[PDB]
């Protein structure tokens, strides 16, 4: 049988920086995007979904300590919330 | 010309929504529908299995009815198809599995362009079996216009699912 | 440490939040895939220094949370397609439940650089691309599944500080 | 004094169809996306964020009858959950 | 109907998720302001006939959630930026807390089309404009405030649907 279906669908995508904007990254710490990201997993993973980790990280990105960045969501076709249930 | 690549197109455009899996079932399937016209007699008719049976498959739901935003092309395509010998068409379908459908798709619009009114050659082959005078040679019968634009379009759709 | 979410709430969750969240395969029989894309070094643009801790992070997190994570490093924007292309073709995800797709290079508003990528001669990879190769139509594996993008890479390359009325010692990709 | 702000933040566009595809609208009922944004802001704004109500629309636009679209969010800078608390 | 948002539940959300949130201003003491444009009529472009149905519709719901609603109506490209400039400016959002735009008219990837627009005749206003318009460096009074962009614009010619193995009474924006 066929059925309908959409093209898009379930996208999410978590870009460093605003557009027409600088991501940042430091030689002795990587990049700042990356470890603020992987904290925030290691912290809300087990009872925030991904879209929730992503405002936990946009959160410690509101007063900018040194430099100023702001990643941002793009292209959001969800339309569910994706928990990660570590250790499931 | 410019209306007949715009009727044209009109269903280039909806046959490329068809996805990537059907379009090779359904190339699949009319490769050997070319085979057997018991197949070809059978869609004014119009569940069933082998060629034309897994065409069949590729247009229905699951009670098995016709999708009118996909039957539609398909007829449109028969209908192109059904002006042509099955001589052009076994050698379509040999371009089909050689997957070179741009040289002669691309000859044949630049040819369409300029009409406005070799021997061992599948273009000539084809053009002969078209009824053209073969020997440049600019020389254009109009006798022959109807079935180079069914041609046009049964070269186009195949594009469209290339 | 990467805590867990206890077996209680995975269950709860699943049952007062059907509707509402994305399904989960078993973790017995599951085969979750993730991808890593990482260009370093380049011909016209400065290293990309550390990099391979935020790869190493990235990697470990990923098998954390079970991803089989497949690294990529230094490629063009052909070879970055094509390893795309590879990646959305691999048969595990139609025995999985979701995917990421980590990409650190330098990038312009339209996409994400390679590594011989110059402003006369550029070498870049699309977002759009990305969404070609894994939406519905070119991905069948991946369907009604989750699709997570994460990338670092500056689109427009002009600070993004301003200043209104009331360390240091990186480089910029 | 003067501080560091962001250029880009707390931006959040919802837009009527993906990328590249087509939004319908009804002669008789106004558009798809309109009518079911408006729907449900009428039932979920008193007890969902604004972004909650963008899924309760996605999800109403996940299988589709007929036409298919969905609605996808882009350029989110929002650090903040955005609560409109109707009537207050 | 619009349901309401208890005493007890804003407050409580105010108390337990003040850091997570956006500020409200003082209902008895707040100006929120929204704007709507809407293209319906066109000269070589087919008519967009029901969108005066979303004009009221989005109206009436911002009014509920307390919005004094702007309307414009048939702009070209000029028009629509002066009309932004002019939203933008207005020192009525220093005692705001949010804003909203609505958008509705024919468009393309790139942006959403005027009155005026053709394939030959390009009238076209870009999403990145509006970015631009509002963001800290123009905008000021909507510094740390929500900006919620509601379009409705077709960004293809293509339909969005496929076809997987296993009414009709709308135009086309």
């Amino acid at each position: 049988a066929v059925y309908k279906t959409h093209v898009e669908k379930d996208f999410i995508a978590f870009c460093s920086s605003t557009p027409h904007n600088v991501s940042w990254r430091d030689s002795t710490m990587g990049s700042i995007f990356i470890t603020q990201l992987i904290t925030c997993f290691q912290k809300y993973s087990w009872c925030c979904h991904l879209e929730e980790v992503f405002r936990k990280v946009q959160q410690s990105f509101e007063t900018p300590r040194a430099k100023a960045q702001m990643p941002t969501i793009e292209r959001l076709s969800m339309t569910r919330y994706f928990y990660l249930f570590p250790g499931n | 010309f410019q209306g007949l690549r715009a009727e044209v197109e009109t269903i280039s455009k909806e046959l490329e929504l068809l996805d990537r899996e059907l379009c090779q079932l359904l190339l699949e399937g009319l490769e050997g529908v070319l085979r057997d016209q018991l197949a070809l007699r059978a869609l004014e008719e119009a569940p069933l299995d082998g060629p034309a049976g897994a065409v069949l498959e590729c247009l229905v739901l699951s009670s098995g009815m016709l999708v009118p935003e996909l039957a539609i092309p398909v007829v449109y395509l028969l209908g192109a198809l059904t002006m042509l010998s099955e001589t052009q068409h076994k050698l379509l379908a040999e371009a089909l599995e050689s997957q070179t459908l741009l040289g002669p798709l691309e000859l044949v619009g630049s040819l369409l362009e300029q009409s406005a009114p070799g021997e061992g050659a599948p273009a000539w082959v084809l053009l002969d079996e078209c009824g053209l005078e073969l020997g440049p040679h600019v020389c254009w019968e109009p006798q022959a216009q109807g079935r180079m634009c069914a041609l046009y379009a049964s070269l186009a759709l195949l594009s469209g699912l290339s | 440490a990467l805590k867990l979410c206890p077996h209680e709430e995975f269950l709860r969750l699943c049952k007062e939040r059907a509707e509402e969240i994305y399904p989960i395969k078993e973790r017995n029989n599951r085969t979750r895939l993730a991808l890593i894309i990482c260009n370093t070094e380049f011909d016209h643009l400065p290293p990309r220094n550390g990099a391979d801790f935020d790869i190493t992070g990235m990697k470990e997190l990923l098998e954390g949370l079970d991803y089989s994570v497949d690294v990529e490093e230094n490629l063009t924007a052909r070879d970055m397609e094509s390893a795309l292309r590879a990646f959305a073709t691999r048969p595990e995800h139609k025995s999985s439940d979701s995917t990421f797709l980590v990409l650190m290079s330098h990038g312009i508003l339209e996409g994400i650089c390679g590594t011989v990528h110059d402003e006369k001669k550029p070498d870049v990879l699309l977002y759009d691309t990305i969404f070609q190769i894994f939406n519905n139509r070119n991905c069948l594996s991946l369907k009604d599944k989750p699709k997570v993008i994460i990338v670092q890479a500056a689109r427009g390359a002009n600070r993004g500080e301003l200043w209104v009325r009331d360390s240091e010692n990186l480089e910029e990709d």
